[PDB]
């Protein structure tokens, strides 16, 4: 082994606990926030 | 050299060669081989044997006075020969016989459908049957 | 060989111009009956063998 | 059956309508069943049978 | 089969009310309360009290912790009593019996405990997977997944030992239902597919509502093939289906390119698994990838597509189909490229020699990667 | 009961029919082939859509 000792190892000062911890997939699109694609398609009929 | 001798080494495997039965394989070169004479002996493989073909109860050939085993013949040589299948063939069709509809289903079934599918055979925990035994009157 | 080595019912090889036992082969012991050990038996029970 | 040994005997009759409804479900747990598969109904219709 | 213990209906009323748009469901509120008050939930009506900032009625509450004390008194006695002479039955129906109250009235605690020590006793194979069971529907209700996961080992290695095949097919739905909560489509269309026509698990959920989380799970999972030859032309998820026309729709909507109907079906959809507690977490990637999947279906069959013509057939404007097709041609879900000079949807799809040639340059990297940190870890 | 097999019979037909229209073609038409087929463009498009999915 050759432990990278000159680099060290972030700090635990803060350490929060995890948020929600979900071990689904990530993935990147999940972050978008959209507004009810229901909602989106009613507004799409309603203008034609 | 090695590929010379490899060729040289093959007379030992001289035409009047007596026909055996590899039983066990007890070192490398050494097994246990029973000859045809009716006497089973510990004997010698010769090296250029493929160990890979020497399957349990496999027809060899074995020196005729030192008993070396030394090829292993096709895998089998036998005496209960096979149907030949082309004049041998039997001349009845299914349509010669009249009826026995079920007897036919559950016959070609037990030693064609297990051929078959058997992708449905262990998902409802019945197992395929090994043989079929039919019974009836004498006719 | 040592003779406590020549068990009875073992296979053995001797030579050719006079039979003098000169190697202990291999044996097939076939133990038949390690196969039928069912452990506690589970889902065997008065209950549901009622009757 | 002698003193001794193996004297105790104990007897079997014929399954009775709920031995042979019990019977049937042993011999039945390790098979894929369908819903609703009464296997009372099919005791009743199969009456007098053995294991 | 089993015992409806814990209401899984409770856990659902409850992440009714929790959601901000139904916290003030007055019916949902009186059906909460009426099975809590039957039920004699002391620890649960405690702690939905404190979850939910509801004024406390003591005037149930004490009776309900009269009742509850008298009932767990009584099982204790009743322990006693087996314990002092019954040798097993007995005592193992009794300790069933007090954990079985403890489920019912809400104490997590209190009840694994007592299923553990009932487990610990007990040595019936069948009952041992009961007491998992139970166990494994508690996590289902508290959404413990380390819980969950633990048992369904445990119900494996049991089933692995050997149990009947009823009891198998169960697993397979609790296994169902997890994937579904975990985001495990596949696996749980793979399973619901091969329990549909050996479901005895209405202890979770209900015959329709279980085909239908087999259909959405389907749409999701399987090719057309497969979904041809399994849902579409299933004899009994067609059957269940004649009396879910919605549901009917949605799947067919799909299956025969009636896209404008499909829309309409995920749009309720999205609603319908938004309040539903299972699919909640995930009702918009299910959403997403059903809108990438109606895409891709249509485009399959077309060299090149008019926005016009995309837009009519979804029923929907231009500009939406192009937002949408730009953001999953970006995210890389979608193969086309988009013209909008002349509205243009050009398709994109790879040449397989080409894909297989770039799979096989990452894939013999990375082995030779790890085959050269082997050798030089060999000697160093 | 042959009504019962009509429709499936008539879907079947047309899709040999189409396939034996479009046989000796590279780059037809399709309107072409639904003047061929005596169908509506509408339907014929479909139809071609849903034998290539």
């Amino acid at each position: 082994d050759d432990e990278f000792e000159e680099f060290p190892a972030e700090d635990w000062a803060g350490l929060d606990e995890d948020e929600d911890a979900h071990v689904w997939e990530d993935n990147w699109d999940d972050d978008n926030v959209e507004d009810d694609f229901s909602n989106q398609l009613r507004a799409e009929l309603e203008k034609h | 050299e090695f590929l010379h001798a490899q060729e040289e080494v093959k007379r030992i495997q001289s035409i009047p060669l007596v026909i055996g039965q590899f039983l066990e394989a007890v070192d490398q070169n050494t097994a246990i081989v029973g000859s045809t004479t009716g006497s089973n002996y510990y004997v010698r493989i010769l090296s250029t044997i493929d160990r890979e073909l020497l399957k349990p109860n496999a027809s060899v050939a074995l020196h005729k006075h030192s008993n070396a085993l030394v090829d292993v013949l096709p895998p089998e040589a036998d005496s209960s020969i096979m149907m030949l299948t082309s004049d041998q063939k039997p001349d009845v069709m299914y349509a010669d016989i009249g009826g026995m509809d079920i007897q036919k289903q559950e016959v070609r079934e037990a030693v064609e459908l297990p051929l078959t599918h058997f992708e449905l055979y262990k998902q409802i925990g019945i197992d395929p049957p090994r043989g079929v035994l039919m019974y009836g009157p004498p006719g | 060989i040592d003779i406590n080595d020549v068990t009875p019912n073992c296979r053995v090889a001797l030579r050719n111009d006079s039979y003098t036992l000169h190697k202990i082969l291999p044996n097939k012991v076939d133990p038949l009956v390690s196969l039928m050990m069912v452990e506690k038996v589970p889902d065997s029970t008065y209950e549901m063998i009622g009757g | 059956l002698r003193p001794g040994r193996i004297d105790r005997k104990i007897e079997f009759p014929p399954p009775n309508e709920e031995a042979r409804l019990d019977i049937l479900k042993i011999h039945s747990r390790k098979m894929n069943l369908t819903r609703g598969i009464n296997l009372r109904k099919i005791a009743e219709l199969m009456p007098g049978a053995s294991g | 089969g089993l015992p409806k213990n814990p209401d899984l209906r409770i856990a659902q009323l409850r992440f009714l009310l929790s959601l901000p748009e139904h916290r003030g469901d007055a019916a949902v509120r009186d059906e909460l309360m009426a099975a809590v008050r039957d039920n004699n939930m002391a620890p649960y009506y405690e702690a939905l009290c404190k979850s939910l900032d509801w004024q406390i009625d003591v005037d149930l509450l004490n009776k309900m912790k009269k009742a509850n004390e008298d009932e767990l008194k009584r099982l204790d006695e009743e322990l006693e009593d087996a314990e002092k002479n019954l040798g097993e039955s007995e005592i193992r129906d009794a300790m069933m019996a007090k954990a079985e109250y403890l489920c019912r009235i809400g104490d997590k605690e209190g009840a694994l405990t007592a299923f553990r020590k009932t487990y610990d006793k007990t040595v019936a194979l069948g009952h041992r997977l009961d007491i998992v069971f139970y166990l494994l529907r508690i996590g289902l209700f508290y959404m413990d997944n380390d819980l969950i996961t633990r048992n369904t080992e445990k119900a494996k290695s049991l089933i692995e030992e050997g149990g009947d095949w009823d009891r198998r097919n169960r697993l397979k739905v609790y296994q169902g239902l997890y994937c579904v909560a975990i985001r495990d489509f596949k696996q749980a269309a793979e399973l619901f597919l091969d329990t549909v026509s050996t479901f005895t698990s209405y202890e979770l959920m209900d015959y329709k509502t279980f085909v239908t989380y087999t259909v959405y799970v389907s749409m999701i999972a399987l090719e057309r093939p497969d979904l041809r030859e399994k849902v579409i032309k299933g004899a009994e998820i067609l059957e269940v289906l004649h009396s879910l026309p919605a549901v009917r729709q949605y799947l067919f909507s799909l299956y025969e390119c009636r896209y404008s109907v499909f829309f309409q079906s995920l749009a309720v959809v999205e609603q319908e698994m938004k309040k539903d507690w299972l699919f909640a977490p995930h009702y918009r990637y299910y959403v997403r990838e059903m809108r990438i999947h109606a895409y891709s279906q249509l485009l399959e069959s077309y060299r090149s597509l008019t926005l016009g013509y995309m837009a009519e057939a979804f029923g929907v404007g231009v500009e939406f189909i192009d937002q949408e097709l730009s953001r999953f041609i970006a995210a890389g879900r979608l193969h086309c490229k988009i013209d909008k000079v002349n509205e243009i949807v050009e398709t994109n799809r790879p040449d397989s020699k080409n894909w297989q040639y770039q799979e096989t340059i990452k894939k013999g990297d990375l082995l030779l990667n790890r085959v050269q940190k082997l050798s030089r870890v060999i000697n160093m | 009961i042959i009504s019962t097999h009509l429709a499936k019979l008539y879907d079947n037909l047309l899709e040999q029919n189409l396939i034996r229209v479009i046989e000796p073609f590279s780059r037809v038409q399709i309107e072409h082939i639904s003047s061929l087929i005596k169908l509506s463009k509408a339907d014929v498009e479909r139809k071609l859509s849903q034998m290539i999915l």
